[PDB]
RNA sequence: GGGGCUCGAAGACGAUCAGAUACCGUCCUAGUCUCAACCAUAAACGAUGCCGACCAGGGAUCGGCGGAUGUUGCUUAGGACUCCGCCGGCACCUUAUGAGAAAUCAAAGUCUUUGGGUUCCGGGGGGAGUAUGGUCGCAAGGCUGAAACUUAAAGGAAUUGACGGAAGUGGUGGAGCGAUUUGUCCUUUGUACACACCG
């Protein structure tokens, strides 16, 4: 039984696909295959914010944030709940979260 | 089918459908039968009408419309309706 | 003016010629252009003559009572209602029942003759029912509308208050003046306003 | 690359039948294609046919008159004596009341029960019912 | 399909069905003819003789107006070339090939290309030879 | 009465002969 | 003791009917089994198998029985009939009434020349269901059915007299091989053949035959 | 649209002209040749629209025209009338 | 032969463990990099050979071309956007009028109404890709490739249930070839279990 039409990555109309490595375990992972998430954090945790927005020398000061592209294998992405196991029906939906 | 005797053989004669000629079958519940009155002058309706029987491929295919849409403009010409 | 003249100038009245911005292949052959924004205009004439057909079925049909109107959508029950009222056809509105055509056992069950629909895309469960009875199908149909188990699509705008009461006022007094209730030397009295939504 | 044209023409044929196409186009056109569709006229299987010339290999519009069940080729072209006619009106025909079987033969192109009323065998171009 | 690949285009040019000249067409035929065999006496191919011919002067098509073709109109005044035109292309482009080979040896791909390309030559030759447009005993190396 | 079209409907009204006593260029 | 629901069996309990070939002209779908009894009388019935369903359960296993069952007359009309019931008996029943309301036409021709009554089918006809694939080919006068026996049995009741027939596929799989077979029958008022050629004359429905009844 | 409401041996000629060169019920080229009139000089000079040559006037002036992947690009301030 | 950062078969050690020649941790040899010469194997997969014809609809996208556009930190064209087409490409969505054991597939369709051309290749499960012979290779191995004997199933798809050291009851009608299912909105999911994981 085939469960996915792309077999579980995106590949069309190529042969190799260069891996990454798992951001949790190191595990060599297809670029297309891997789940990947753009995660936009602040280095201030939201309690943090006002004490350090207070310890500023500079009144007009923007908190500086964080951008990380995380890349995640398949068991390690399930074991995160990043993604979680789909009905037959839901899976074909490639929409990103409502 | 009429035997060597002369005689029909056929249980009965089954409906064509107007559009693709195909057989309407007995268990073909898709097909349909569609009387299209004619109206003489002022617009009254005669009580007579052409008739036209659709088989459930060409109502499924979706060319229904249009074949029935044609088959009454050629037969509108040829009765003066 | 000609009726074919007075009535498209009610349909440019009411908008029934603003189609959508997307125009099925089957429709095609309705859609006279393409608006630059993207909306197709339909040929109304072809609208008209496709009402003088079903007209033309509808009063062959000697038993109105064989004949059901029916509006899942909001805007359409009244003009529904209205044109059974006048016709004197059957009119359901909102939810049809899944078996209303096949189970005989259900209190709903119908076996009517014709089947006058508003949108095939908001009406497909009668008409999937409908292609399990041999009934012959009416509907009004929009540019993106799937013809499929549609017999005489009427091409015309659906969403939207005035097109609906003018396209079932329109069919309503072609089906009456072929049966000679409106007197061709006469008008006929109910204006379009009753047969659009009332909110 | 193109083998049989009258296979593409016969599939093309069956196909536009099959969909309730009333006009099929044919390309290319051949002198065996117009002489089998004008067995298929012939025997009222199909109506008007009509040959476009564009100084290439031409094109053949075919009206459909919704008669056709099946019309194809027979490939290999098989040497049938007109003693083996009936075997193979067997093999490819629903019944011996309908049904032609198209060969060429010296005498010409024709249907499996002309070849018979002229005792000329050949080869098996196709059928058609 | 292409001979030695996957593509399957199919542009090309699509001669008018009008096989005779059009009216704005003046030059005479043997104006044409003497100017395809200056043409090919500074060394142009009929390829390029036509091109030049459509594109710098006011003749369409050479047919259309003379009636011959070109490599016909050649043969006959006695300047068609030797090898035929596409073996020459590709005899020129595999020694190319062959050059760039003898000082990059690594690259396999033009490796392949070049046997595609001899391939070709071999097919083309073996139609030449049993057409008696080559030598009986003509060869590549 | 002042029925205000596009000219994409008036084509379609001309294709149609229709002159529309009230037909109007929307600008 | 009938009270009929349809539009169609009002007119049958009338007596606006006589043949069953009237309903058939008109491919009107028949939903009450008193239609058929009334209209084509000379039925038998036969039941071709019984056959244990289990589904399982926490408990145990849920046993259900399918009846298969065959009617006709013999003269051209054949029906199957399947039901699955927590009895047999019922089950049997069930599949009866299912018999009865697929009851379709069954079209019969001459292997040559056309003498007598039609004892075969008028062409080569094919019926699948699942892998089974069932080929019904015309046979001389004489012939007699060569078919296995599940397929045999419904020819009988089809009243076809002369046929040869193939099967490719899992045969043994029995619902599949009578569906198959049964479905060969039903495609037999089907294929168009130049007898057929001409124009239909569209009589009126009996919708609109009695609405004055109706 | 659909095949049914067309005749295929009369095709609806608006829609022909969009059609590939090829794919049409008789093919044909969808190019032409011009005379280009230029700036003051008479040289008419009859080009091929989709010309892959650089079309220089008669007398060694400027060039006429420009090879491009479709139709050539005339230079900046020429006339032309199709022949 | 050179190089040898990192990582890292083997190895050593540290843990965990009932045991732990493993999983976890540390240091690491060959290797990982490169040159010359070999090797020719992968779930080398779309598990789908190639060429050709026909047969649904739709919107994206890439390359080129044509047409129409009205705005450009633009340098009239042209670029950049926008819209409409044509050809070609990787794909995607819907639908059955098709096919299929189904899963599913717009080809895996145009098949008992069976024939467009052509190559390779399968014939219950093991023994067995084993023995032997031959051939290639330095080797590792590659290619070709049995039999004796043994066995009543093995296997595929799908359904229900049970389990998871996974997540959070008829009737009639409708769907399915069907087991079943809908109705009934513990559920979803995986299963090689069904004596049902005490498997
Ligand atoms: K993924
Ligand atoms: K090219
Ligand atoms: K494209
Ligand atoms: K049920
Ligand atoms: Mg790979
Ligand atoms: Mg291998
Ligand atoms: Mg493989
Ligand atoms: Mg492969
Ligand atoms: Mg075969
Ligand atoms: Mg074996
Ligand atoms: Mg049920
Ligand atoms: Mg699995
Ligand atoms: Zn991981």
């Amino acid at each position: 039984t085939f469960k996915r039409r792309n077999g579980g990555r995106n590949k069309h109309g190529r042969g190799h696909v260069k891996y990454i490595r798992c951001s949790n375990c190191a595990k060599c992972c297809p670029k297309d295959k891997a789940i990947k998430r753009f995660l936009v954090r602040n280095i201030v945790e939201q309690a943090a914010v006002r004490d350090v927005q207070e310890a500023c020398v500079h009144d007009g000061y923007v908190l500086p944030k964080l951008y990380a592209k995380v890349h995640h294998c398949v068991s390690c992405a399930i074991h995160a709940h990043i993604v979680r196991v789909r009905s037959r029906e839901n899976r074909r939906n490639r929409e990103p979260p409502q | 089918m009429q035997n060597e005797v002369g005689d029909m053989v056929d249980l009965y004669v089954p409906r064509k459908c107007s559009a693709t000629n195909r057989i309407i079958t007995a268990k073909d519940h898709a097909s349909v039968q569609i009387n299209i009155g004619h109206v003489d002058a002022n617009g009254l309706y005669n009580g007579s009408f052409t008739t036209f029987a659709l088989s459930g491929f060409v109502r499924a295919q979706g060319d229904a419309d249009g074949s029935l849409d044609r088959l009454w403009q050629q037969k509108r010409a040829e009765i003066k309706q | 003016l000609s009726q074919k003249e007075q009535d498209i100038q009610m349909m440019l009245a009411a908008d029934v010629h603003l189609g959508t911005k997307n125009c099925d292949f089957q429709m095609e052959r309705y859609a006279y252009k393409r608006r630059s924004d993207g909306i197709y205009i339909i040929n109304l004439g072809k609208t008209w003559e496709k009402l003088q057909l079903a007209a033309r079925v509808i009063v062959a049909i000697e038993n109105p009572q064989d004949i059901i109107v029916q509006s899942a959508r909001p805007y359409g029950q009244r003009a529904v209602l209205k044109f059974a009222q006048h016709t004197g056809a059957n009119a359901i509105a909102g939810r049809h029942t899944p078996g209303t055509f096949t189970n005989q056992m259900q209190t709903s069950f119908s076996e009517p003759r014709l089947l006058i629909l508003t949108d095939p895309r908001t009406d497909h469960q009668p008409i999937k029912e409908s292609a399990l009875g041999n009934i012959p199908t009416i509907a009004f149909c929009d540019t993106d509308s799937p013809m499929r188990y549609v017999d005489i699509g009427i091409p015309a705008n659906n969403k939207g208050r005035n097109s609906i009461g003018c396209l079932y006022w329109l069919l309503a007094r072609m089906v009456l003046q072929m049966r000679g209730t409106i007197l061709p030397g006469h008008k006929w009295d109910v204006m379009v306003d009753l047969f659009f939504y009332r909110d | 690359v193109r083998v049989s044209v009258l296979n593409d023409a016969l599939k093309s044929m069956y196909n536009a039948e099959k969909r309730g196409k009333r006009q099929v186009m044919i390309r290319p056109s051949s002198k065996v294609i117009i002489k089998f569709l004008i067995v298929m006229q012939k025997h009222g299987y199909i109506g008007e046919f009509e040959y476009v010339d564009d100084h290439r290999s031409g094109k053949i519009v075919v009206e459909l008159n919704g008669r056709l069940n099946k019309c194809g080729v027979i490939s290999p072209r098989f040497d049938v004596g007109v003693k083996e006619i009936e075997g193979w009106t067997a093999r490819l025909l629903p019944s011996r009341q309908f049904g032609y079987i198209v060969l060429t033969t010296s005498a010409g192109i024709m249907d499996h029960e002309e070849a018979r009323r002229k005792n000329v065998g050949g080869k098996v171009l196709g059928f058609f019912y | 399909g292409r001979m030695h690949s996957r593509g399957k285009g199919i542009s090309s040019s699509a001669l008018p069905y009008k096989r005779t000249p059009p009216s704005w067409v003046k030059t005479a035929v043997a104006d044409v003819d003497e100017l395809i065999t200056k043409a090919a006496k500074k060394g142009q191919m009929p390829s390029q003789i036509g091109v030049l011919l459509r594109d710098q002067h006011g003749i369409p098509l050479v047919k259309s107006v003379t009636g011959s073709k070109i490599l016909r109109i050649l043969k006959a005044h006695g300047l068609a070339p030797e090898i035929p035109e596409d073996l020459y292309f590709l005899i020129k482009k595999a020694v190319a090939i062959r050059k760039h080979l003898e000082r990059n040896r690594k690259d396999k791909d033009s490796k392949f290309r070049l046997i595609l390309v001899e391939s070709r030559i071999h097919r083309l030759a073996r139609y030449y030879k049993r057409t008696k447009k080559l030598p009986p005993t003509w060869k590549y190396e | 009465d002042e029925i205000r079209v596009d000219k994409e409907t008036m084509d379609m009204l001309a294709f149609l002969g229709m002159a529309d006593l009230p037909g109007v260029e929307r600008a | 003791k009938w009270v009929p629901v349809t539009k169609l069996g009002r007119l049958v309990k009338e007596g606006r009917f006589t043949k069953m070939e009237e309903i058939y002209l008109h491919s009107l779908p028949v939903k009450e089994h008193q239609i058929v009894e009334t209209l084509c009388p000379g039925l038998k019935d036969e039941v071709m198998k019984i056959t244990p369903v289990q589904k399982q359960t926490r408990a145990g296993q849920r046993t259900r029985f399918k009846a298969f069952v065959v009617v006709g007359d013999s003269n051209g009309h054949v029906g199957l009939g399947v039901k699955c019931a927590k009895e047999v008996a019922t089950a049997i029943r069930g599949a009866i009434i299912l018999a009865k309301l697929s009851i379709v036409p069954v079209r019969r021709g001459y292997w040559g020349n056309k003498i007598g009554l039609p004892h075969t089918v008028p062409c080569k006809v094919t019926g699948k269901c699942g892998s089974v694939t069932v080929r019904m080919v015309p046979a001389p006068r004489g012939s007699g059915i060569v078919a296995a026996r599940v397929p045999k049995k419904v020819l009988q009741f089809a009243g076809i007299d002369d046929v040869f027939t193939s099967s490719r596929g899992s045969t043994k799989t029995l619902g599949n091989f009578v569906k198959a077979t049964f479905d060969c029958l039903m495609k037999t008022y089907g294929f168009l053949t130049p007898d057929f050629w001409r124009e239909t004359t569209f009589t009126k429905a009996p919708y609109q035959e009695f609405t004055d009844i109706l | 649209v659909l095949q049914n409401d067309i005749d295929l041996l009369n095709p609806p000629a608006e829609l022909e002209k969009l059609k590939h060169k090829k794919k049409r019920l008789v093919q044909s080229p969808n190019s032409f040749f011009m005379d280009v009139k230029c700036q003051g000089c008479f040289n008419i000079t009859t080009v091929f629209s989709h010309s892959q040559t650089v079309v220089v006037c008669p007398g060694c002036q400027t060039v006429l025209c420009q090879p491009t992947g479709g139709k050539a690009r005339l230079t900046e301030g020429c006339s032309f009338r199709r022949k």
